[PDB]
């Protein structure tokens, strides 16, 4: 019996087979993790924004090329459609007085349609505001995370940028064999202007905020030749990614 | 130990709840953990005398008796606890009174003989563990209050832990004097009067060792009555303490103990030769001890001898012939200091663990001697007879304890609490504590009281300081730090992962003793050496696992017993398993172990109710294992492990090397004690498999692909894992897909062979597959496979 | 690097978490998608006929001028996208807010966060033992009973 | 310092439990601390159970291990497990841990 | 180990890195470098299993 009934024990198991997330979210979980030990605590904003917490709080304001340069979805005069993650950093601020501490994962919406371009998109703000934060913080948490993040393979550069609501601005920009230079996430410290109309005294509190592109995080890391394969979502492609 | 409220109020007094004291002790350090009043609850027993006790009998063995309170009319009571004297002052509930167990006072007759209302005895009063019966009281009693009032009864025994550091808290004194620092107040001592000799020059005693017995007090005091009757008071001291009292000397060195933390002890004069020689001693000389026993003695073990034959362990215990017995008329009191490092280890060598071990091990007091000698020689002539005799002080300037000098950096103390206590406030808590300190800008210089045997360095010193001034009242602050990330490695897998995964196909997280049945184990693994646990919990829990196999077999039958068989359990924890190349003599390796039995599901309308076969663990580890680790790289080969059926049986493999073993137990150890229907079995080294595969994107082919199914016969010796793992290799570039959808055997495949039915899908990125290509890259599979095996037909 | 305090955050034991409801999902052998947020009026009006949505002004494109009324349209505009290609069998979830437009909502759209999954094709794929049957409502009701919450409550679920 | 003790476990008490008391920042003894203390909940069932220890590092470990004492402080904490959760969740018998009935652990699903 | 998970949750935030120790430990790590060492109530007090003399 012992001998006569022996089995075949390579024949594949009964089980159904296992199921990854999609690759942005792989790379948002990733990423709360990093910031979760720092203790950044979770926040989010609506998806459907005004003309108040996308842009004009954020000291855009209504006259700046911005609101065209992000190619915005409106509904009307003042219904948007998010076009940054930003929002949340106007949204926290006002329901709280610093020693605040957060990032900010959502899914924002522009007007383009490219290799590296797409309609909809996600964002990871990150805020930080108290008596004590600076540029060299900015600069160390950020070398720190993308050093985790791409586990130091890819080639990175951290210049000067622009945002109405930061100053000074930067931006890293990440080379991966094409391309070339993509842009990764925008930071800066907490515009002053920013800090008056929600709320908090510059006088008394500095913060450095930021926003990266998941998708192009995601890209990158596991080198996906076209941004605009993450929402077609052929099983193939995800299955990679289990 | 246990102290009783009314006494250490009698050395300091608060102003405050008897609960407050409790919460107040134990933010000081010593966990109070009980509070029990003395008696139980009653009104209306009050003290009396009987002045006329009655014959009788016409009921034999009872007294008819006239007694007498305050508020006169004489009281006529009925008794018969055979102890019922003529004059004595007595405990009696009067004609309405209630006692514990509530029972009520009422007016009959007892044998037509006068009616109410019985006199007392401890027991019937809540004071448990009766005498002979009826409470005798010591003459001159207020002929008429409440014995609530005159015994001190609205009391409680208060029982503390105290941690083996500030031994000075196992007297009354010493907890008195820490309760006092906190409440400010001063501490009230009893006057002890030196007692001034009156008899002989007396008594050779030798210390051999001074560097263990620094201090040794002895006085001898003649021809005391050993049988008086320890009094009320001391009886009741004593007994609120948590000590039988026993005896009449025994009762006072017990006494000053609780007192004053001083363990005296007592002998007889009349048996102890040529003077005490105080020694180490020799090499296995044997002592036989209060309780029969006698014991070999190590030559590290102090005891106090005579000039030819041992007495009584150092510090520790007695001798069944060198104590107070029936008639000794002269004793001799020890009262000493010992060198704690020189108690430490002995009493638990032999087992014994008495009030004197217990304080001469951490530390007494050892400017305490010549005081507890004083209050034991007055309390022994007190309560029995006899005369003094010399304190024979035989002590070491330099053996004797050596207090140091602290000093405490104003800084150190904020540095290290975080909090600013005045300096007004931290020199006082440290002189109330009982120091003498000199306050030196920036810094204090304390010296340690002779009392307190856990200050030495300036840590001990700031303790003290935060301890006094209230834990409660230390802010909380969070502590500032840099916000660094540190490392980490997205190839690496959590186990708390494969927890989840595990428990989503179903299984039920279990946690196993790491030592188990020894005889248990060899069932399972036949006698593989397995490290041994000499003196454990128990003999059915004395092995270190070197499987949760042992663990998890065990935990099945445990729920077996309790009617319900149908278990899928998993553990995480480490196997020990003996090497001589470990670090010291164990491979301690982190595991995955898990079982699953009877049926695949519960009970439903719409599932079949087959049993769990092998493949239900091996997809349920395929899981695990891969499409979360790597996979298409592991392998599950077939093996013998002694304890699971050869047959249906594998170790999984992973590129080259054993990761592990999954099996159906073997029968006969499922027979063995072991319960019902067949039962399925895993082990996985984890640190092996916990690490996964990083994915990089790989191009996708907009073409369509093609299938293609192939009959592959075979011998029945010939895994089927083989043939496909070896089709995806001669695939290159590319068959994209292998996979066993069939295998037939019998009508029309030859006898001992059997078809593998096995569908290879072709793609590619650059063409749309032409139809020549195809047969051509099958063509190429198909002889490769008969390359190994053979081919390759029909099903 | 920042010098600050280490405080806690305030955790709360009896919230669920999504990234575990998506692992569960996952063990049941369900690969997550993320759909574009608009979607056609045409088809979505098909599987929501008459309950109309927030339309969009100057839109990417006619097909992504709608904004979703709940996950199903891109949820079966992927069961499409695959199974014309040509693998059939395909069975997703996805976390994401949908838009329904409430006068009493801040602006006029309730965002609401859904969760949502197709299935479809045989059960257990193609294999050697296992039954090569078609998916049935059992089997989603099967995967949603173990969502729902045998990982909260249960219990009061009512179908 | 010692006020970072204290308050970093205030705040994992207030964590663990959602505010549930009694409890006790007491003062104990370890011989590897100095000042050392210990949490003790009640939440019925009867007395102050331990569920950890604490003390500020003692001097001697930290030159024990080659860490100069008059430059860094430290703090550690020894937290039991079973009777964290047995207080917790409600278990009574402790010991009802390791028994592993199903029934039992089911409940903690 | 809802426990510890949930504690370590509480203490990842902080910071805090998560170390192990072998079970099977020595006299050396257990004790004498924790400032006990030979001849102090906690080695017997502690309720201690021992292997031999330092095992
Ligand atoms: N599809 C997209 N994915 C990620 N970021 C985008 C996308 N479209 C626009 N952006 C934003 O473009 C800004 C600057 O990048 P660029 O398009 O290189 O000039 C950043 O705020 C990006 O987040
Ligand atoms: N893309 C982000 C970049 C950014 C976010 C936050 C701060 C600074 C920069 C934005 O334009 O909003
Ligand atoms: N083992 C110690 C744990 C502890 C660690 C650190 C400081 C204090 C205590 C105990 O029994 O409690």
């Amino acid at each position: 019996r012992l001998a006569a009934e022996t089995i075949d024990v390579s024949l594949p198991g009964r089980r159904i087979e296992n199921g990854g997330l999609h690759p942005v979210t792989r790379t948002i979980d990733r990423i709360e993790s990093f910031f979760g030990e720092l203790g950044f605590t979770v926040a989010t904003g609506p998806e459907i924004e005004d003309d108040y917490h996308n842009f004009d709080a954020l000291n855009i304001p209504g006259h700046h090329p911005a609101r065209a340069d992000h190619d915005t979805f409106w509904f009307d005069t003042t219904r948007l459609l998010r076009t940054q993650t930003s929002g949340v950093q106007i949204r926290t601020m006002k329901a709280q007085q610093p020693p605040i501490r957060i990032i900010a994962p959502g899914r924002v919406y522009r007007n383009d349609y490219d290799q590296t371009h797409t309609p909809m998109f996600h964002q990871m703000e990150g805020l930080i505001v108290d008596t004590n934060i600076s540029f060299t913080n900015l600069k160390g948490t950020l070398h720190d995370f993308l050093r985790n993040f791409f586990e130091e393979d890819l080639q990175i550069r951290f210049r000067p940028s622009y945002f109405p609501f930061t100053e000074p601005s930067a931006e890293v920009d990440v080379m991966g064999k094409n391309g070339k230079w993509l842009e990764v996430l925008g930071c800066g410290m907490v515009h002053p202007n920013v800090l008056r109309n929600v709320g908090i005294d510059p006088e008394v509190y500095s913060g450095f905020a930021f926003g990266m592109g998941m998708e192009r995080l995601t890209m990158l890391r596991y080198g996906v030749t076209d941004l605009r394969s993450f929402f077609e979502n052929d099983l193939r492609f995800l299955k990679q990614f289990k | 130990m246990k102290f009783s409220e009314l006494w250490l109020r009698e050395w300091v007094n608060p102003a405050i709840d008897s609960d407050a004291l409790a919460n107040q002790i134990t933010m000081a350090g010593l966990e109070v953990d009980g509070v029990e009043p003395v008696a139980g609850s009653f009104h209306g027993v009050v003290v009396g005398e009987v002045v006329e006790c009655a014959q009788h009998p016409n009921a034999d063995k009872l007294r008819v008796t006239k007694v007498n309170v305050g508020g006169d009319r004489l009281l006529d009571i009925v008794c018969g606890a055979p102890n019922c004297r003529q004059g004595l002052r007595v405990a009696v509930a009067t004609i309405g009174a209630v006692l514990p167990g509530d029972f009520k006072i009422k007016a009959a007759k007892l044998r037509g003989e006068p009616s109410e209302g019985m006199l007392c005895s401890f027991s019937e009063l809540g004071i448990s563990d009766d005498h002979s019966g009826i409470i005798e009281l010591p003459a001159d009693a207020p002929i008429g209050t409440d014995i609530r009032e005159y015994l001190k009864l609205d009391d409680n025994t208060i029982e503390i832990s105290v941690t083996p550091n500030r031994a000075d808290c196992l007297g009354i004194i010493g907890v008195a004097r820490d309760v006092a620092v906190l409440n400010q107040l001063p501490l009230v001592q009893p006057e002890i009067v030196p007692v001034g000799a009156t008899i002989d020059d007396t008594l050779p005693i030798t210390v051999e060792a001074p560097e263990a017995c620094p201090r040794y007090l002895g006085r001898v005091v003649k021809g005391i009555n050993v049988k008086a009757p320890t009094p009320l008071w001391m009886k009741e001291k004593l007994r609120r303490c948590g000590i039988r009292s026993i005896d009449a000397v025994v009762d006072v060195t017990n006494y000053v103990l609780l007192e004053l933390g001083q363990p005296m002890h007592a002998f007889d004069k009349d048996r102890i030769e040529g003077g005490i020689v105080v020694r180490m001693a020799k090499e296995g000389e044997t002592l036989v001890l209060l309780d029969g026993t006698e014991a070999k003695l190590n030559a590290d073990t102090l005891v106090i001898a005579d000039h030819n034959k041992a007495l009584a362990m150092g510090g520790i215990f007695g001798g069944e012939h060198s104590g107070v017995n029936d008639e000794t008329q002269n004793v001799l009191l020890e009262c000493a200091f010992f060198s704690p490092l020189s108690i430490t280890g002995r009493a638990r060598r032999h087992g014994l663990h008495t009030d004197a071990s217990h304080r001469y091990e951490r530390g007494v007091d050892p400017a305490l001697q010549h005081k507890a000698m004083e209050r034991a020689t007055r309390l022994l002539i007190d309560i029995c007879g006899g005369e003094a005799g010399p304190v024979i002080d035989i002590t070491n300037e330099a053996t004797l304890p050596k207090r140091a000098t602290i000093t405490l950096r104003r800084s150190k103390l904020d540095r290290l609490i975080g909090h600013h206590i005045a300096d007004e406030q931290v020199t006082d808590i440290l002189r109330r504590l009982g120091c003498e300190v000199t306050e030196g800008k920036d810094e204090w210089q304390a010296v340690a009281p002779s009392w307190r045997f856990d200050m030495e360095i300036e840590e001990d010193l700031v303790e003290e300081v935060a301890r006094v001034y209230g834990y409660n009242n230390i802010p909380d602050e969070p502590v500032q730090a840099s916000l660094i990330m540190g490392t980490h490695r997205e190839a690496d897998l959590s186990l708390k992962r494969v927890k989840t995964l595990l428990n989503d196909k179903g299984y039920q997280e279990v946690i196993t003793y790491s030592f188990v049945d020894p005889k248990v184990q060899q069932m399972i693994h036949p006698g593989v050496e397995a490290l041994l646990l000499p003196s454990p919990i128990s003999v059915e829990m004395s092995a270190m696992r070197l499987s949760l196999w042992t663990g998890l077999l065990a935990t099945v039958v445990y729920n077996q017993n309790r009617q319900q068989n149908r278990v899928r359990i998993f553990e995480s924890g480490l196997r020990f398993v003996p090497d001589t190349q470990a670090p010291l003599g164990i491979r301690q390796d982190l595991m995955l172990a898990g079982v699953i039995c009877g049926n695949r599901y519960e009970e439903h309308w719409n599932l079949a109710k087959e049993t769990v076969d092998f493949y239900d663990l091996k997809g349920d580890l395929e899981s695990v294992l891969d499409l979360t680790g790597k996979l298409n790289e592991v392998e599950f080969r077939a093996e013998a492990n002694p304890a699971l059926h050869p047959g249906q049986s594998a170790a999984i493999y992973l590129k080259g090397e054993r990761i592990g073993f999954v099996g159906v137990v073997h029968p006969e150890l499922e027979r063995k004690l072991d319960l019902n229907g067949r039962t399925l079995v895993f082990e996985l080294e984890w640190n092996k498999l916990a690490d996964r595969v990083v994915p990089q994107a790989r191009e996708i082919s907009r073409f369509p692909a093609n299938r293609r199914d192939i009959a592959v016969v075979v011998a029945e010796n010939v895994p089927a894992a083989d043939i496909l793992s070896e089709c995806k290799k001669v695939g290159v570039n590319q068959v994209v897909g292998v996979n066993l959808f069939d295998v037939y055997r019998g009508k029309g495949v030859a006898e001992g062979y059997k078809s593998l039915a096995i569908s290879l899908i072709l793609q590619d990125t650059s063409r749309t597959l032409e139809e020549e290509e195809i047969a051509a890259t099958v063509a190429k599979c198909v002889e490769a496979l008969k390359e190994r095996f053979q081919a390759s037909l029909r099903d």
